[PDB]
């Protein structure tokens, strides 16, 4: 909107009321915290959301960081442009005084004049009339400046990491600015989101632009360069494995490019190869790029870092700080099993709880926005773009790590609960510190992080995908550089030919089986429809469900004990994943 | 969520 001085009106009972004043300068709206207390400001032809606040000094900025930089030099005539409610604007001159506790004008102005600009002879704002003598309220240091984006990053053989911390305006401003630039430059453009719900949020921010969401139910879909493709990471990788009609995108943008999921890692591998070939430009957006090991990064809004005991199971006494908290809380658990116990403990105390996991995310997450709740109990999945209007994060900093055991018959176990990585701790904490609130957001944690993901099964599974992905030219795709030495797996040792490769893709896509487990079955020469391997494993490969031995009724109508030839912990780690794998073993999908 | 803006004046010094 237009630069100048604005009355801040509040629609109350039987009429609007000037609760304050504000100054829009260089594109951002400045005022005082006690006037709007974080609330959104409505304009005809516009919407204004807060971006920065200093509650202690009573200041708040809309649409960017504080930009008023001029200050008052003692013994200088100032001028308060007083905007009193129901009265015409007035220029009042006076000579201000001195400080006392950690420059105040002796002007008596009605309540509602708070936020009126204080101006020197140069017509620059040197402060805001506020705290009733009334102190010339000014920020010690301005922004927190400008953008995070908009160079000539649209060049072949250039890959850009955008380190965008929450509150950056990534989705609302940065991403649509990128797409507009790509379309001006006539670049065939692909956008990659970690989840459907995030992809849907991109569609909203990108409204008005030629965007097309690409379902994984389809191997390829082509109109032309004028259409921008949008899809989940996993969708892109499955297409790379399923189709030879993958378009040679000129610009590939990956959001939440830290996602350690095998499909996501393989995607960053292929993407990087395309950039290297001189074919494409790529942009990886993440607040924790490779090399970032600070659990406590900066945030656009202050975060209170509190370290104390956190329960891993149901409690009965000693943790009143958990349930006495008035606001909303996001709690990160090491597993769904752990999540269910915590959630039930909280629900027993009358707390409304939403639970989140990988497979329930796209159906449960929309409830956090719409319905009213107290706690979110989530797995590491919410480390990829999940946004919450919460004030607190409870983070025991623990997780389960899938590991391929080589001692004895090869199998995948879930090690832990083990301490999370520094990046993950930063992402978890990063759920808060976004939106200015009266009290600082709280990050309640326990334990230190650990850089021990070198034996993580995901890096090997990514290579099982990668050397089963071809490029039209013949070039071999490897892991993204900074991730390349996170596995000791040999290159092209997981390559599959012919129908083996086809089965491998189908075991993953239609079977919903883990990459490792899919690869083992496929390289064995087993057909997709055949499920006899689910019952012919060794006794020690027996699968348990709630302390009881699983017994499946086959498609034929036979009752056999569930006992896979290859054991992968992730297919029985939770009632839902097991329920799914039993549908597979029965041959119902 | 019920705040709005109406413009009053511009940043200037008075003669």
């Amino acid at each position: 909107l237009s630069e100048g001085v604005y009355r801040i009106m509040q629609r109350g009972l039987f009429g609007k009321t000037q609760v304050g004043v504000g100054i829009h300068m260089e594109g951002v709206f400045h005022t005082m915290w006690h006037v709007t207390r974080g609330s959104v400001i409505c304009h005809e032809t516009g919407r204004l959301e807060p971006s920065w606040a200093d509650v202690r000094n009573d200041m708040i900025s809309y649409g960017g960081g504080w930009r008023l930089g001029d200050k008052w030099d003692k013994e200088e005539d100032v001028q308060v442009l007083a905007i009193e409610p129901g009265k015409n604007p007035k220029h009042v001159q006076t000579k201000p005084g001195l400080f006392k506790t950690l420059g105040a004008v002796t002007l008596d102005f009605k309540p509602g004049t708070a936020g009126s600009p204080i101006i020197n002879k140069k017509g620059k704002v040197i402060g805001l009339y506020g705290n009733g003598v009334s102190a010339i309220t000014q920020a010690e240091r301005i922004g927190e400046p400008d953008y995070e984006v908009d160079e000539d990053i649209f060049r072949k053989k250039r890959l850009t990491i955008m380190d965008l911390h929450p509150g950056a305006g990534k989705t609302k401003r940065i991403l649509p600015s990128i797409v507009r630039e790509a379309l001006k430059r006539r670049l065939r453009t692909l956008i990659l989101a970690p989840t459907r719900v995030v992809a849907a949020e991109m569609e909203e921010a990108l409204r008005g632009l030629p965007i097309r969401y690409q379902t994984p139910a389809v191997k390829s879909e082509h109109t032309g360069r004028e259409i921008v493709d949008l899809m989940c990471h996993a969708t892109f990788t499955t297409r790379l494995l399923s189709s030879t009609r993958v378009p040679n995108y000129n610009l590939i943008v990956m959001d939440e490019a830290h996602f350690t999921d095998p499909c996501s890692v393989a995607a960053r591998g292929y993407i990087s190869t395309r950039v290297e070939m001189g074919e494409a430009a790529a942009i990886f957006m993440t607040a924790t790029p490779p090399g970032s090991i600070d659990p406590f990064p900066q945030s656009n809004s202050p975060i209170e870092d509190i370290e104390r005991e956190i329960p891993e199971r149901s409690w009965n006494t000693g943790f009143d700080w958990i349930t006495d908290y008035q606001g909303k809380t996001v709690w990160f658990v090491p597993s769904i099993k752990a999540g269910n116990d915590i959630a039930n403990c909280l629900r027993k105390s009358g707390k409304k709880v939403i639970q989140l996991s990988r497979k329930t995310f796209d159906t449960e997450y929309p409830k956090t926005k719409l319905t009213d709740w107290d706690f979110v109990v989530t797995t590491d999945i919410s480390e990829m773009g999940a946004n919450f209007r919460a004030g607190r994060v409870i983070d025991p900093r623990r997780c389960l790590k899938p590991v391929i055991l080589t001692d004895g018959p090869e199998r995948v176990i879930l090690a832990g609960p083990i301490p999370v990585t520094p990046a993950s701790a930063a992402q978890r904490r990063g759920r808060i510190g976004r939106n200015p609130a009266q009290e600082d957001d709280q990050y309640v944690f326990s334990g230190d992080p650990l850089k021990n993901d070198e034996d993580h099964a995901h890096w090997t599974e990514a290579k099982m995908l990668l050397d089963n992905i071809y490029t039209p030219e013949g070039i071999i795709p490897t892991l993204f550089g900074p991730e390349r030495e996170k596995t000791q797996a040999i290159d092209g040792e997981f390559r599959l030919r012919g129908e083996q490769r086809k089965t491998f893709v189908e075991l993953m896509r239609r079977g919903d089986l883990p990459v490792w487990l899919s690869y083992k079955v496929a390289s064995a020469g087993i057909s997709y429809k055949d499920r006899e391997w689910c019952f012919t494993g060794e006794r020690n490969n027996q699968i348990l469900e709630e302390n009881m031995e699983v017994e499946i009724w086959t498609r034929e109508g036979e009752k056999k004990k569930l006992r896979p030839k290859w054991l992968d912990a992730r297919v029985y780690a939770d009632p839902m994943a097991l329920k799914d794998f039993k549908e597979f073993a029965s041959g119902r999908k | 969520a019920d705040l709005s803006l109406e413009k009053a004046a511009n940043v200037q010094w008075d003669e």
